[PDB]
RNA sequence: CCCGGCGAGGGGAGUGAAAAAGAACCUGAAACCGUGUACGUACAAGCAGUGGGAGCACGCUUAGGCGUGUGACUGCGUACC
RNA sequence: UGUAACGGGGCUAAACCAUGCACCGAAGCUGCGGCAGCGACGCUUAUGCGUUGUUGGGUAGGGGAGCGUUCUGUAAGCCUGCGAAGGUGUGCUGUGAGGCAUGCUGGAGGUAUCAGAAGUGCGAAUGCUGACAUAAGUAACGAUAAAGCGGGUGAAAAGCCC
């Protein structure tokens, strides 16, 4: 039965996928707004 | 034919040439510049 | 694991294309145009199911106006008379038999002047 | 990636767009962007968890008959024939033997049959519990189990 | 079921002659070109050319109001550069007045082919005669 | 002989023995429905409504085929503003068949 | 009975060809020759060739009796180009597609 | 000096429609050899209106 | 064996299960270029579609008046990022 | 630049003012059919319905739920030379990403279900690489020292040889 094994209900939650179209809803700007300081790579100011 | 090719497109690729457009594009850019100021 | 994309990738490209049969040109061959042309198909596919119930509507109300003057009364009159007679009639069906049958649109002609008086 | 950092046009008047390595990971032959290093792919199961695992799966075992309880279950001499006979008049293709002291002659025995394994009942994992079809533990092998998960 | 179509193989169309003494220019024009669309029968469609064929005739005798006849001006544009050319209404019932009632009734029809196909069935005159016996149109009073 | 009668939100203009295709009914397959709301009956003599529906008519039709109809993609794309949203529809239908038209 | 004659690599492209092909489709074969040995081509020598190997390929691999074939198909599919380098001014060089094409001519009797 | 739109392959071939061949259209044949030649021109044999000439 | 310049290339023959497996060789996509057939197109202006829609050509079809291709004419309609 | 300050024709009312009754008019409201979210409520209790009310334009952005790809376990199982993957059509189907069946090509692999991991989805980056168009059978064929004829060889001669 190593194929009716099956996780718990609400444990594996998806994971944020940026980038990739429309509609899932993250893509172009990946969540991240326009230009910036924020926006960009390695982005962000310190503590 | 083809080694010749990827050489002879990389003839401009570093060059310093300023009245010539691209390192060889004869122009008038200098004038059109030089009016705008 | 890497996965390559050559085969799902042709596999959309040409779901698009197969949409854009028939159109002029690029339009139906290169990718990058049939996508643009099958959108904008689209969007004017949603428009004009809204406008097909427009335009069906006046070309009913351009029939039963001429072929109401036909028998001596405007379609204004004519609506307002037959609303006054209480016939429920739309005017799909008021088109189709003043096309189809004078004689029973005649008929309605004479209820509408009946009730109208 | 073997290359040069030699940047492979001047930035300006080319009409190239413009680009700064040729190790780039656009450009074919070039670099993969979050390229993979070795990784360690171990995850913590507590003790406890594991024990419950175990105590979840073998109460499963005996409520789906799948669990069969010998007295002895040992082989006359090394052969695979032997233990191929014995298990076909046991009614047992696929099976898991846990014994709890593992006989010389039973594991050499087992070791060329597919679906047979023999382990000792002190390494017993979930993954075969769960994977074979019949579990055949010796009386020993389930007291030492016990003593095992307390 | 579906909307009724006029095929145009099929469409039977009359002949009418209009006497176009003292009427107004607009008001006749506007007739006209309801006839000629074909919007006076029960079988319109359009994008079917469902109209009949008018004969106007008496053209020159035709009327306009107020100060019209010298203030009305119909200007057209040559192609050539300062080709900006006009003409008052009595100049043109002198040169052509075939013109005047041509210009507002296709000024009144849908533009595009099948309006023009819609402008072909109108048959203007100058007199009081016409060629066209052989189709025997009736007077349309209007 | 023809007879319009109302039906699923909008008429219908039907002699008999011809196939219709309304709206969905809560009908079985094979089973009679009558429309008790005829509003104009004309055979050569036109019979119709002072007081809507007439008093004395009433069309039976036997329910064919129930079904789905065509599928028609429906498309929003906002131009610019990173927005797009495909859907598709089959409408349900009813194809009746006229068995008789009573005035 | 149809039959084929084919020149694959032909150096010339295919457009120059098309011309010529052009010409003698659907002729019968007597009059395709007379009209390849008047024009005034290089196509027109190889259209010729390709022309008269399906006949001898009609009359010897197939039913004889030149006189009734006719030239029903006849195409100028695109060969591979050989790609070489042109020098131009100021140390700029191109490309020059020297074409071919594939010259096919089917000739038949009915 | 440049296009600012590629051309369509329809523009292209309606270019071209005046690019045809002319045939020959017939070509005369000689009165003595019998043998076929442009108009005007002598034959491969080296004849011309029916009196041997050239004759290499 | 035949055309061909004792060519290139091809057509047969033969091997092969298969030579549109022939060395330019497994599969053989797309862009791009052709040949053939059906329809439209030489008085008509524009993001080239879309809603309507005649006619024609192929298949049906117990004529059931459908399907596919085309698409005159007509309403609306100024690409994507 | 051309009427060119009613959109146009054209209008002496088809203008303006006052009154009135019609009709047209939107994706508004209603009718009919369908889907989904959030409440309330009698059961059903691990949820669906006789219900019932109400909501569903959406950028940045937040939340929820899914489809596909490659790889691992299930799988020494199950499909597969009576023909896999792939390629190319057709038909059916789901709200969608998609799925399923099958003709032809292909010629040897594919993989349910339920889990697991991601080099997991491209139309844009003057993106990188290859291929192929476009202008286009267009400019050009590189000193304006210059060629003409006879003969030979050859399948073919302005260019080779004499």
């Amino acid at each position: 039965r190593l194929n009716t094994l099956s996780p718990a209900e609400g444990s594996k939650k998806a994971g944020k996928r940026l980038g990739r179209g429309i509609g899932s809803g993250l893509g172009k700007t990946g969540g991240r707004g326009h230009k910036g300081q924020k926006s960009r790579s390695g982005g962000g100011v310190r503590r | 034919m083809d080694i010749n090719w990827r050489h002879n497109q990389s003839t401009f690729y570093h060059f310093t040439s300023d009245h010539r457009i691209s390192g060889w594009k004869e122009t008038n850019a200098m004038y059109v510049a030089l009016n705008s100021q | 694991a890497r996965v390559k994309r050559g085969v799902i990738a042709r596999a959309r490209h040409k779901k698009i294309l197969k949409q854009a049969k028939g159109y002029y040109g690029a339009r139906s061959r290169v990718y990058r145009v049939a996508f643009q042309a099958v959108i904008k198909a689209g969007q004017y596919a949603y428009r004009d199911r809204r406008q097909r119930k427009r335009q069906f509507r006046q070309l009913w109300i351009a029939r039963i106006n001429a072929a109401a003057r036909q028998n001596g009364i405007s379609y204004s009159k004519f609506i307002n008379g037959l609303k006054k007679a209480s016939v429920e009639i739309d005017r799909k069906i008021l088109a189709d038999i003043a096309v189809f049958d004078k004689v029973a649109f005649t008929a309605l002609v004479e209820k509408a002047k009946a009730a109208l008086a | 990636v073997t290359g040069s950092g030699k940047k492979p046009w001047r930035q300006k008047g080319t009409g190239r767009a413009r680009s700064g390595s040729i190790k780039s990971p656009i450009w074919r032959s070039g670099g993969v962007t979050f390229a993979a290093r070795p990784q360690d792919h171990s995850q913590k199961v507590n003790k406890k968890m594991y024990r419950g695992a175990l105590k979840s799966i073998l109460s499963e075992l005996v409520r789906q008959d799948r669990l069969i309880v010998v007295e002895k279950f040992s082989v006359e001499a090394p052969k695979t024939k032997l233990l191929a006979q014995k298990l076909k008049d046991m009614a047992l293709e696929d099976v898991l033997i846990i014994t709890g002291e593992l006989d010389e002659n039973l594991f050499l025995a087992a070791r060329n049959l597919h679906k047979v394994d023999v382990r000792d009942a002190t390494g017993i994992d979930p993954v075969s519990l769960i994977a074979f079809d019949k579990v055949v533990m010796t009386a020993d092998a389930v007291k030492q189990v016990e003593e095992m998960l307390a | 079921m579906k909307t009724f179509t006029a095929k145009p193989e099929t469409v039977k169309r009359d002949w009418y002659v209009v006497d176009a003494t003292g009427k107004t220019l607009g008001r006749l024009a506007t007739e006209l070109a309801r006839r000629l669309r074909g919007k006076h029968k029960a079988e319109y469609t359009p994008h079917v050319d469902t109209g009949d064929y008018i004969i106007v005739l008496n053209a020159d005798k035709v009327a306009v109001t107020g100060n019209k006849r010298t203030d009305k001006v119909y200007y057209h544009h040559t192609g050539h550069i300062g080709g900006i050319k006009q003409a008052t209404f009595e100049e043109m019932i002198a040169r052509r007045p075939e013109r005047v009632i041509e210009i507002a009734v296709k000024g009144m029809l849908p533009k595009g082919p099948l309006g023009r196909a819609m402008f072909r069935k109108l048959k203007v005159y100058a007199g009081n005669e016409h060629n066209h016996a052989a189709q025997q149109p009736q007077v349309l009073d209007i | 002989m023809y007879a319009v009668f109302q039906s699923g939100g909008k008429q219908h203009r039907v002699s008999e023995g011809q196939t219709v295709r309304l709206e969905k009914l809560d009908i079985a397959t094979g089973e009679t429905v009558e429309f008790a709301e005829v509003l104009m009956i004309a055979n050569g003599e036109e019979v119709k409504i002072g007081v809507p529906f007439v008093d004395g008519g009433v069309i039976k039709a036997e329910v064919v085929a129930h079904g789905r109809g065509e599928k028609v993609k429906i498309v929003k794309f906002r131009r610019r503003k990173h927005y797009r949203k495909q859907q598709g529809h089959r409408q349900w239908f009813t194809d009746v068949k006229i068995t008789g038209i009573s005035a | 009975m149809e039959t084929i004659a084919k020149h694959r690599h032909a150096r010339s492209s295919a457009q120059k060809v098309r011309l010529v092909a052009d010409l003698i489709r659907g002729k019968k074969v007597s009059q395709a020759l007379d009209i390849l040995t008047y024009t005034n081509k290089k196509a027109a020598v190889l259209v010729k060739k390709v022309l008269e190997s399906a006949i001898a390929n009609a009359e010897h691999n197939d039913g004889a009796d030149i006189d009734d074939l006719k030239v029903t198909k006849i195409f100028v599919d695109e060969g591979p180009s050989m790609k070489r380098i042109m020098p131009r001014a100021k140390g700029r060089a191109d490309r020059i597609l020297k074409r071919t094409s594939h010259i096919t001519v089917v000739v038949s009797d009915r | 000096a440049v296009q600012q739109n590629k051309p369509t392959r329809s523009k292209r071939g309606m270019r071209r429609s005046h690019d045809a061949l002319t045939a020959v259209t017939s070509l005369s044949v000689d009165k003595t050899s019998g043998e076929k030649h442009l108009r005007h021109h002598i034959t491969a044999d080296g004849y011309y209106r029916g009196r041997k000439v050239i004759a290499k």
